[PDB]
């Protein structure tokens, strides 16, 4: 009825996407063999005749071991054996491998398999894109199969949940190479995209669930809670419901400027929980703490432009305007002169579940903060001489060459990304 | 730039007990009988007396039009704008004022004879170029109905806008060029099919509904080029009846229209009364016709209003408050602004020629005071003069020296002696 | 046997809707099942207003809901009242429109409009005499206010001497809730200003202001909002439902308020409203009711009326009281505060009675003031309008809808006249 | 847009350079920016049947070309 059709790309995308589908399982009460013991799963679960639960998910990679362990895992039951789709060689952390050699016939299978899955659906809020900016699978093949969705299915609305480089902290040698690559490619495809910094992510878990040793499948699981939060009006009713649709009407004033800080609240261990009120007011200034983003991207630099809160729990619209009213008091927080709103509440009245083994308390109150803001610059900032450095002299350029591109193709992402910075400076300034 | 309130009498050709008077062709009175019955001595309501700028007791369409509009029409081959609207009773010739039966039809009626003299003016002033539009429009139970092109009959995308560049407009309106006296009567006479009228006690067919008839003048100079062009306005309007729904009853769209009639009048005396006033903001959005008039009645519009009255035993309230109407519309006076044409490329060219020419004379003067200028030469050869007089017929110029060569030989011995 | 047409729109429009047909079921003693449970001859004498009778003694409300989005009247069907509706007068799109009027008005709102107006058709001319439609909807919201005003342009053509009641939920002055509150309250300004006949303005800063200050709740959901309006839309016409001793319908309370047509927005508020540790230790006397009721912080819409004047003002009263009194309060209440008042009108004053107050209140009165106060809130909303529209913030929104840039240009026009208006008639002196 | 605002500014620049050469010559005549009083070129066309002249350094459009070429030969 009010489905979304999830895609998962990349190491990154899959492996947010497990934690996803276990936090959407455990909400919806499915157990991992496919069968639960009104029609809430909709959104994400079409059930079969038989009482069994098919998610509406496809994991797409170009390594296979990534996806076999989902068929081995305790999921091997859940999604279908022919939506887990795996590749034959890796992209091999080359855009151009997998956006130009790789990438075809895998998207073109997953065409046909997204095809079918939305020929399951009554209405179609829209797709769930779940990959990673810095990767040949990430990031050529994601770019490649938003390319693709846009030819074909339209005006549905795609909000791309992507990964960018940490600032210092990274992985890779070439991603700045192929995020500036992928950041060129679904700057015009993707309707909402927000981003995420491993290094937020890393630090929000040492700060506020006090882990000395996070790791991946944490982060994950604070990326799943927030998507989770920021579907729950998809599922369960409450006041003021908010849209997949909404989102971009309230959010993107311009059609070029759609990336987007996301920050959650609560967050704390067990230990910590039941030692605070927890209040809407101070969750809400938690969440406009610059520490609490997921982007390691200060917001004193820039001046927000759009804020869409997201309440799960039992959040009453008197405090959430008081606390709203209250942040726009305070004057750490700076707005545009041309958006004297700026705000989107939203509230629903189901409360987010706690995964067990995981570090997230029982709270009954939640907040997932989605905000368009113009310091949002500062990231691209960081890339746009992170990949000319590399550039003017070309290292590693051979590589991505030799996969079908061309220097053409580097200096025009290289001047997208330029004429994103001009723009958002443009949106700063009177 | 007053308003000139005229007054016209419909010619009773049953010749009806008429009360009304015109000592000296500028004053009405009416004199309602007293009710013998009603308190005997104790009524003292008897005379009531008007002043206005005209009236026509018995007249023929040549003589109305010529005292009525020409000026108005003058005006606009001036570049001013204009606005004539007539306003009375149902049945005493509001439309046949405005464009009636006339006699013969023969460039008979108001807005005939007011296009015939518009393409007259345009033929005579050879030296400007005119570029004319019409637009006839009909609001009727406050919608307005384009008529002239196709009729959608569902006012679709008729809006009235506000000034763009200092008058009222409509948008989606089908503005239709004109360039000779035929296809403005043919548009005219099918704006005049396509209208609304019904059968009525008074009038056999009453206009139940107020049309606009635009004649939008767009000048140019005889040098053209792109200098002082368009915007200038003429709205021929002949407003509904006012009826008394009395007589009416039936609700069989000769009543319910009737309210919209009356409800349009009666905002428009309120705008009126409110413009008399002169105070802030005088409404104009709370119903088309005001929307419509905008510009006129008050902006920068020469406006002139009709008032056709009967005089009939019976109809001396009606006529009493159609005159009422007229003196509270006397009370105004609007603006007259030379409103020309806002083009970019108008801009650009008229003074980018002005920048040559201002370079050209810099110019030529440096080099004057640099070099060095000579006065008083050639005074010997009167052929130069010569020349210049044969060459006045034609463009050319002058010696700038010695006070522009005595005023180029007193212009030419006063353009010799004009032509002798 | 003067009927009225409800109609819900959006979220918004259909909450209130679902809370005022609550309240209307629950003061004529109609149980959510249909069947009438009140025993007393004056609740099923003018039942046939809002409800109709069916086969059996179930009695079905007069109302339509309009959404573009099936999970709100999949709520409001699982409400407590949610089984009273007509089935088939639930009417709703597929996918809902994203806080865009411009898809509520034009894209989506176009294809549902027909099968709304042929509901409304329907139920319009089972009735005998139609008094008019009521269309309960927000300002600032997609699918509410664009199908809103859509459908009430076309009810004005159909119906163009059928009374017009609007209560549209105007976007709050100080917290907004969606970004694009600004450019679709003042596209649905435009409409109202030449369709609505009658226009109600409701704030919701407003309401929880009264409720936390009067009502001195702790925890105000949008219940109590949608009750506070439902108690209000009742009391607006329980004059067309019980015996009044001066009774006054819609119409007349319409010609005694509108001095000038394009002025018929009001602010309205309820009395008595009372919290519950005062509520024994307030005395119901018709002073008592007028003071509460002329106060500024009754006022439901976020305007306070002393900044501005008021043009008129009408007291529907409720209950076994005496004229004299009433009409010795207001005269009192204009002389008293003659400098709020418009000089150019000599009484100011339009009062009703009824001799069937609600439900456990001996008194109640309904207040419906025509003020210029209203000014500083469309003043407010073309602040914010001017300021996105500048930059042409969310501005690609509507224009791939399919409105054109200018419509926004000449809605802003219409506004600011409308704000020029009420100050020309704020200022106006007499002579 | 950007062509009408350069020149004018263009426009504006040569009307200051004018103005500070007129200050030294002998007098400040007008700037002939145009001639909103159409009614004089009428007032010169009458007076050249008498003793009158104003042509200025602008010539005023050539006595507005010859007074409309004497008034069309006095109506030919
Ligand atoms: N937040 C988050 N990021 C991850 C996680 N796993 C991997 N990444 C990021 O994903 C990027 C690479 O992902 P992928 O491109 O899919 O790696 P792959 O599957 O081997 O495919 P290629 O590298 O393109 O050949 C790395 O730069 C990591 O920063 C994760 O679990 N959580
Ligand atoms: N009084 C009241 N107002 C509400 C309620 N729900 C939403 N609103 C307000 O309605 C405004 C517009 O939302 P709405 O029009 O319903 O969204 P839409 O239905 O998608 O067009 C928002 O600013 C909310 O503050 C409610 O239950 N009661
Ligand atoms: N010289 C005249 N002046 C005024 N009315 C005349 C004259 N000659 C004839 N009429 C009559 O006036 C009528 C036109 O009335 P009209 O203006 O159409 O009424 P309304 O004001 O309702 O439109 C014609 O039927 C015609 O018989």
């Amino acid at each position: 009825m009010r489905e979304v059709i999830s895609i998962h790309i990349g190491q990154a995308g899959i492996q947010v996407g497990n934690a996803c589908w276990e936090l959407y399982c455990l909400e919806h009460g499915i157990q991992p063999d496919g069968q639960m013991p009104d029609d809430a799963f909709n959104t994400f679960f079409s059930e079969t005749g038989a009482g069994k639960h098919v998610p509406r998910c496809i994991f797409l990679d170009l390594e296979p071991t990534v996806v076999d362990e989902v068929r081995t895992g305790t999921y091997r039951q859940l999604f279908h054996p022919e939506q887990l789709i795996s590749g034959k060689e890796d992209a091999a952390n080359n855009f151009a491998r997998g956006h130009y050699t790789i990438g075809k016939e895998i998207v073109d299978l997953a065409l046909d398999r997204i095809r079918k899955l939305a020929d399951n659906c009554t209405g179609l809020q829209g797709f769930l894109v779940f990959n990673a900016v810095g990767g040949g699978t990430g990031s050529g093949l994601g770019s490649l199969l938003l390319e693709r969705l846009s030819v074909d299915y339209g005006k549905k609305s795609k909000l791309g949940f992507t990964v960018y480089p940490s600032p210092q902290v990274s992985t890779a040698v070439v991603e700045p190479y192929n995020s500036v690559l992928s950041t060129h490619s679904l700057l015009e495809h993707t309707d909402v995209a927000v981003m995420l910094d491993n290094e937020a992510i890393y630090d929000i878990c040492r700060r506020s669930l006090d882990i000395e040793r996070p790791t991946y499948t944490n982060l994950n699981r604070l990326i799943a809670q927030v998507i989770s939060s920021l579907t729950a009006s998809l599922r369960f009713d409450g006041a003021l419901n908010v849209d997949i649709t909404e989102f971009q009407t309230n959010l993107v004033p311009y059609p070029r400027i759609h990336f987007m800080l996301s920050s959650y609240a609560p967050i704390i261990s067990a230990e910590k929980a039941y030692h605070e009120q927890l209040s809407v007011a101070e969750i809400t200034n938690a969440a406009f703490e610059p520490a609490s983003m997921m982007v390691k991207c200060d917001p004193r630099h820039g001046k927000y432009m759009a804020c869409c809160l997201m309440y799960r729990g039992d959040v009453v619209p008197k405090d959430v305007n008081a606390s709203v009213a209250t942040i726009k008091t305070k004057r750490t927080i700076q707005f545009v002169d041309w958006c004297p709103t700026g705000f989107k509440c939203g509230i629903n009245y189901q409360p987010p579940t706690v995964v067990p083994g995981g570090d997230l308390a029982k709270v009954q109150r939640a907040v997932c903060m989605i905000s368009n803001s113009t310091a949002i610059g500062e990231i691209f900032s960081r890339l746009d001489h992170k990949f000319d450095l590399m550039y003017a002299k070309r290292a590693f350029v051979h590589w991505y060459v030799g996969e079908g591109m061309e220097e053409g193709e580097f200096s025009e992402a290289r001047e997208d990304l330029a004429a994103l910075e001009k723009d958002f400076e443009e949106v700063g300034a009177e | 730039q007053a308003v000139k309130v005229f007054v016209r009498t419909r010619p009773t050709a049953t010749s009806g007990s008429g009360l009304k008077l015109g000592p000296d062709g500028q004053s009405v009175s009416v004199n309602v009988p007293k009710d013998l019955s009603a308190g005997p001595v104790n009524n003292q309501q008897e005379q009531f007396s008007f002043k206005f700028d005209g009236v026509l007791e018995n007249v023929s369409q040549e003589a109305a039009y010529t005292t009525l509009a020409h000026e108005v029409v003058d005006s606009l081959m001036a570049g001013y704008n204009g606005t004539i609207f007539a306003y009375g009773q149902t049945g005493a010739g509001k439309t046949f004022t405005m464009s009636g039966g006339g006699t013969a039809y023969a460039h008979r009626g108001l807005i005939p004879r007011a296009i015939h003299h518009v393409f007259r003016e345009v033929d005579m002033r050879a030296d400007k170029m005119y570029r004319v539009h019409v637009s006839y429009l009909e609001i009727y139970n406050e919608q307005l109905y384009d008529l002239l092109g196709d009729t959608p009959g569902t006012s679709d995308a008729l809006a009235v806008l506000e000034d763009s560049n200092s008058n009222t407009y409509v948008r989606g309106l089908t503005l239709v060029p004109v360039r000779s006296e035929e296809e403005a009567l043919a548009q005219f006479f099918l704006g005049e099919q396509g209208r609304t009228t019904a059968g009525h006690v008074l009038n056999a067919e009453s206009s139940r509904s107020h049309t606009v008839f635009t004649i939008h003048v767009e000048m140019r100079t005889s040098d053209a080029a792109s200098e002082r062009a368009v915007l200038s306005k003429l709205n021929l309007v002949d407003l509904a009846g006012s009826e008394r729904t009395k007589k009416t009853g039936v609700t069989g769209q000769t009543l319910k229209e009737a309210q919209f009639i009356n409800r349009s009048l009666s905002f428009l005396e309120q705008t009126v009364n409110a413009l008399s006033r002169k105070d802030t903001y005088v409404p104009f959005r709370q119903t088309k016709l005001t929307a419509v008039l905008r510009d006129a009645l008050g902006g920068n519009c020469k406006t002139v209003m009709v008032a056709n009255i009967w005089a009939e035993p019976s109809h001396n309230e009606e006529t009493l408050s159609t005159l009422r109407f007229a003196s509270r519309v006397r009370t105004l006076t609007t603006d007259l602004a030379l409103n020309e044409s806002n083009d970019p490329a108008l801009l650009l060219r008229r003074y980018e020629r002005q920048i040559k020419e201002l370079k050209a004379e810099l110019a030529m003067r440096d080099t004057l005071s640099g070099k060095g200028r000579v006065s008083y030469d050639d005074l010997t050869d009167d052929e130069l003069r010569e020349l210049h007089a044969t060459c006045r017929r034609f463009l050319h110029g002058e010696a700038e020296p010695e006070d522009l060569p005595a005023d180029s030989m007193k212009r030419v011995r006063e353009t010799f002696k004009a032509l002798r | 046997m003067r009927e009225i047409v409800h109609i819900q729109g959006g979220q918004c429009g259909n909450q209130i809707g679902a809370k005022f047909w609550e309240v209307v079921s629950d003061e004529h003693g109609i149980d959510p099942t249909g069947t009438y449970h009140g025993d007393s001859d004056l609740q099923l004498e003018r039942i046939n207003v809002y409800f109709n009778e069916a086969t059996g003694g179930r009695y079905v409300p007069r109302a339509i809901l309009m959404d573009l989005e099936p999970g709100t009247m999949d709520s409001v069907r699982s409400g407590p009242y949610g089984q009273i509706f007509r089935p088939d007068n639930f009417v709703f799109g597929q996918t809902g429109a994203g806080n865009n009027w411009a898809k509520g008005h034009y894209t989506e709102g176009a294809e549902l409009i027909d099968s709304v107006l042929d509901v409304v058709r329907k139920e319009a001319e089972s009735c005998d005499c139609l008094q008019g439609f009521q269309v309960c909807h927000s300002l600032g919201g997609g699918t509410g206010s664009g199908m809103g005003t859509l459908l009430i342009s076309k009810i004005r053509e159909e119906y163009p001497d059928r009374m017009m009641l609007t209560f549209s939920v105007v976007p709050s002055p100080k917290v907004s809730d969606t970004v694009v509150e600004p450019y679709n309250a003042t596209l649905s300004v435009h409409q109202l200003v030449e369709n609505a006949d009658e226009c109600m303005v409701l704030d919701n800063e407003a309401l929880y202001d009264i409720c936390f200050r009067t009502l001195k709740l702790t925890t105000p959901t949008f219940g109590d909002l949608n009750h506070l309006i439902s108690a209000v839309m009742s009391g607006i016409t329980c004059c067309l439902r019980f015996p009044g001793q001066l009774n006054a319908d819609l119409r007349k309370l319409a010609v005694n308020l509108i001095p000038f047509p394009r002025l018929h927005f009001f602010m309205v508020g309820f009395t008595p409203l009372t919290s519950r540790g005062s509520q024994q230790y307030r005395a119901l006397t018709v002073p008592e009711l007028t003071q509460q009721m002329w106060d500024a912080k009754n006022m439901m819409c976020a305007a306070d009326p002393r900044h501005g004047r008021y043009l008129t003002a009408s007291a529907l009263f409720r209950g076994r009281m005496s004229t004299k009194e009433v009409d010795e309060q207001m005269l009192n209440v204009q002389n008293k505060n003659s400098s709020y008042f418009v000089e150019w009108i000599p009484n100011n004053v339009k009062s009703s009675v009824c001799d069937i107050p609600p439900k456990g209140l001996k008194m109640s009165a309904t207040f419906i003031g025509n003020s210029t106060a209203i000014q500083e809130m469309f003043k407010r909303v073309s602040e914010q309008f001017t300021a996105m529209f500048r930059r042409k913030a969310f501005l690609h929104w509507y224009t791939g809808e399919g409105m054109d840039e200018m419509e926004f240009t000449e809605a802003e026009s219409n506004m600011n006249d409308l704000v020029s208006e009420y100050q020309q008639y704020q200022d106006a002196s007499a002579e």
